[PDB]
């Protein structure tokens, strides 16, 4: 008993949530992503961007913390505008300006951003008028040489992601990028999941080695409880999600490192660890990173 | 003045609890919860949607976006609103107490109204009274039996 | 919905 468990286990717990989260908010498949976002974020141009084919919570959660990461390196004045309870059914001109401030820096960026991730909701409920009010705005700060716009749009929805295209394709002179999320095959979708719960800090762990050789062997053995839960995966809507949530519980009930793999082997199934227990909110984001 | 014997219950330091705590179990809260770095981020995002305009209707509010940012399950921060009696001011000192000493609710803290305490009020017991009143005040005894009487 | 609207908030100053 002069050992105790409970010491090392809190410390490989809390790496665990650190690298899940990490990994989740990774889209792994969509590696030119970083690179994208500091081209067009962290330059004095103006951009228009679509995020179109945004299925997944995962995505909407990785992107939008790519965006925020992106932005912070930038040392100017960034201002946030969130258009979407404007746009929904000069006082946006005035409000945009009473951000900019000559005196805290020269060149300032302003950053739109609009999210339409329900589907459902395809009809235009956005205010005609409200909408030539911002391509003005955007009009404006186009012809500003002081001030660049990063307008950012979500969506999966098509019946407001081509009326806001053609608007502001007619009216403004700055192009936009159309960033298409890729549809993954069953296969490859199985294997991106199976990534996000294999763990890569401590390399020089034997701990760590007999975690990851678990996971990538209960995954080979089609009848065993992980391999099981991965073929529900299969149909369940939100699969990222709900895996996220089950393992983050499992890790964070387990009270030694045997306990987790007892869990992993053992424990993890549908009955144990359902899809009602969670909410899967297509517009959640996950706490920033401390250093 | 400024000055209350109250101070050690909100003067907890969050850097001294090991996060996630073991008493915040997976019952009482959601897994964007245990996604935060350290006790303190926690509080800090705590005290940012405590701190949000609500109007004295707006509790079914409060308690969804305590539930979307900062995971804490709905059905716990009814409870925890409640014991509070709605001060909204008393919230992180139920947190910080309830991740130190490791126990959910917090018995003996002022503005943390216990299950017993309701019963000490109930009775009409000058002495029972006498202990509630040293632990509240006589401002929360009077907005508890507000709060009852309208229940 | 039923203990949530008889309940009253206190707001921060």
């Amino acid at each position: 008993k002069e050992r105790v468990d409970h010491v090392f286990y809190q410390k490989f717990k809390s790496m665990a949530l650190q690298e899940l989260g990490t990994n989740y908010l990774s889209i792994s498949y969509v590696p030119s992503l970083s690179k994208f976002l500091s081209k067009n974020l962290r330059s004095m141009k103006n951009c228009i961007v679509f995020f179109d084919k945004v299925e997944h919570i995962h995505q909407y959660a990785g992107i939008d913390r790519a965006v925020s990461e992106t932005l912070s390196l930038v040392d100017i004045n960034v201002v946030i505008i969130e258009m979407n309870d404007y746009l929904m059914k000069s006082d946006l001109m005035m409000m945009v300006m009473r951000k900019i401030n000559n005196d805290e820096s020269i060149d300032h960026i302003v950053y739109f951003k609009f999210e339409q991730l329900d589907k459902l909701s395809t009809s235009t409920i956005i205010e005609p008028s409200k909408l030539t009010e911002f391509i003005n705005v955007l009009s404006v700060l186009e012809k500003s040489n002081n001030i660049a716009f990063k307008v950012l749009i979500y969506s999966n929805n098509v019946s407001i992601s081509s009326l806001l295209s053609t608007s502001l394709k007619k009216k403004l002179n700055t192009k936009y990028t159309v960033f298409e999320m890729p549809i993954l095959t069953c296969a490859q979708e199985q294997e991106y999941l199976k990534k996000m719960i294999k763990f890569t800090f401590d390399s020089g762990s034997k701990l760590l080695q007999s975690y990851n050789s678990l996971v990538t062997c209960q995954l080979n053995n089609k009848e065993s409880n992980l391999a099981i839960f991965f073929e529900f995966l299969k149909v369940f809507p939100h699969p990222f999600t709900y895996l996220f949530n089950a393992y983050t519980e499992i890790i964070v009930q387990s009270r030694t490192f045997d306990e987790l793999l007892d869990k992993i082997r053992n424990r993890l199934t549908i009955k144990n660890y359902p899809h009602s227990a969670y909410n899967f909110k297509k517009n959640q984001r996950l706490p920033l990173k401390l250093t | 003045s400024d000055f209350s014997n109250e101070d050690i219950y909100d003067n907890i330091d969050p850097d001294t609890i090991s996060f996630p705590p073991k008493i915040a179990t997976t019952d009482l809260f959601l897994p964007l919860f245990f996604h935060f770095g350290s006790t303190r981020q926690f509080m800090d995002k705590l005290h940012e949607v405590i701190s949000g305009d609500y109007e004295p209707s707006q509790a079914e509010k409060l308690v969804q976006d305590l539930c979307d940012e900062t995971g804490i399950r709905k059905n716990f921060s009814t409870s925890i609103l409640t014991c509070l009696s709605g001060d909204l001011m008393v919230f992180p000192r139920y947190f910080l107490n309830m991740f130190k000493d490791n126990v959910n609710p917090p018995p003996n803290v002022p503005g943390i109204w216990t299950h017993d305490d309701d019963e000490s009020l109930k009775s009409n017991d000058q002495e029972q009274i006498r202990k509630l009143v040293k632990k509240h005040g006589t401002g929360r005894m009077e907005m508890r039996k507000r709060f009852f009487e309208k229940d | 919905f039923t203990v949530l609207r008889k309940l009253n908030l206190v707001p921060i100053k």
